[PDB]
């Protein structure tokens, strides 16, 4: 739904390189480089970030039910 | 005595219990109550 | 220019101190 | 629509990296059919 | 609507103000109608222009 | 020509699958039932 | 003898008498309505 403020295994802070990780991509970076820059060395916070889905993108789209 | 919000345009009102159910402005017939005023606290867990 | 451009034999100097058809780059809005 | 920039960078990424598979995974397919067949 | 003093206007809604009205406001809307030769609105009247906006206000 | 590998066969599928859809049965289905079924039963 | 009324049928959604054939994907949302469902069902009550 939204990118995890820790890595579920060992605990370290992955949720601060979200978009630093969408930046690098831009910028043609491969995914394995684009992880190895942000410092993100064990496969267990490799996989938070290389396996999440946005979809609060998607819930935001809908009109908000109050103003 | 209650607030109600439309389902459509979003708009706050109230009803008195006699009513028809519908916006006032919009004529939608789905209408939402609103949040309690109540504290609401969580354990962060 | 890119790697390709550059001669083979200095390619051949680009030692490590081949894609493979089963790993995929990953993608975010598939199709259909 | 006004798509935000988190939705746009994503589809920009998707299109390069869907191009990127449809070379690189083809051109391996091409290379491991050839020795394949030449054994 | 009219000043007193001043000619009929026609105005929108929202040009008046939802502060209450002040004692030299007021007195000086006395002061224009005593000066055009008018009179206030009678206690009754009153009585029943409070009846008429609690009747629509509270109107199912 | 050239040979034909399993990436386009992907690429074919994915065609059909941009045409049709997964419930294209029962909406087609429903479609013909509506145009010409219901004047044809009557 | 003119347009005698005879029943209702139900609709499928997403088939052709669907008033979400139209609609494109902008409007889809303001209708409340997920992209991605495919229809292909009725809605009885
Ligand atoms: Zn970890
Ligand atoms: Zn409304």
């Amino acid at each position: 739904m939204i990118i995890p403020v820790r890595c579920f295994s060992c605990g370290k802070v992955v949720g601060d390189k979200w978009d630093a990780y969408l930046r690098l991509l831009e910028e043609g970076k491969q995914e394995g480089d684009a992880l190895d820059e942000l410092k993100l060395k064990r496969y267990c916070c490799r996989r938070m970030v290389l396996t999440h889905v946005d979809l609060i993108e998607k819930f935001l789209r809908y009109n908000p039910l109050e103003k | 005595g209650v607030k109600y919000t439309c389902g459509a345009c979003a708009h706050n009102f109230s009803l008195n219990k006699s009513d028809p159910v519908r916006c006032k402005e919009c004529g939608h017939r789905v209408i939402y109550k609103a949040r309690t005023k109540r504290m609401i606290q969580f354990d962060a867990r | 220019l890119a790697i390709e451009n550059l001669h083979p034999d200095d390619r051949l100097l680009l030692v490590d101190p081949s894609p493979v058809f089963f790993l995929r780059r990953p993608q975010y809005v598939s199709d259909g | 629509v006004v798509a935000s920039k988190a939705s746009s960078s994503m589809l920009k990424i998707d299109q390069r990296n869907k191009k990127l598979n449809n070379r690189f995974i083809r051109k391996a397919e091409m290379a491991a059919v050839e020795k394949r067949k030449l054994r | 609507v009219a000043f007193p003093n001043q000619k009929e206007m026609v105005r929108p809604l929202f040009v008046f103000s939802d502060s209450s009205i002040t004692h030299p406001e007021f007195d000086l809307f006395l002061r224009e109608l005593d000066a055009e030769g008018l009179s206030v609105m009678d206690l009754r009247d009153v009585d029943y222009k409070y009846h008429q906006l609690k009747e629509m206000s509270s109107r199912s | 020509d050239d040979t034909i590998t399993t990436e386009d066969c992907w690429t074919v599928i994915s065609a059909f699958f941009e045409e049709k859809g997964l419930v294209s049965q029962q909406l087609d289905s429903f479609d013909e039932f509506m145009e010409t079924s219901i004047q044809d039963l009557v | 003898g003119n347009k005698v009324h005879i029943g209702k049928v139900p609709i499928m959604l997403r088939s052709k008498f669907c008033s979400l054939r139209t609609l494109d994907e902008v409007d889809l949302y303001k209708m409340k309505e997920c992209p991605y469902d495919m229809g292909g069902y009725f809605v009885i009550n």
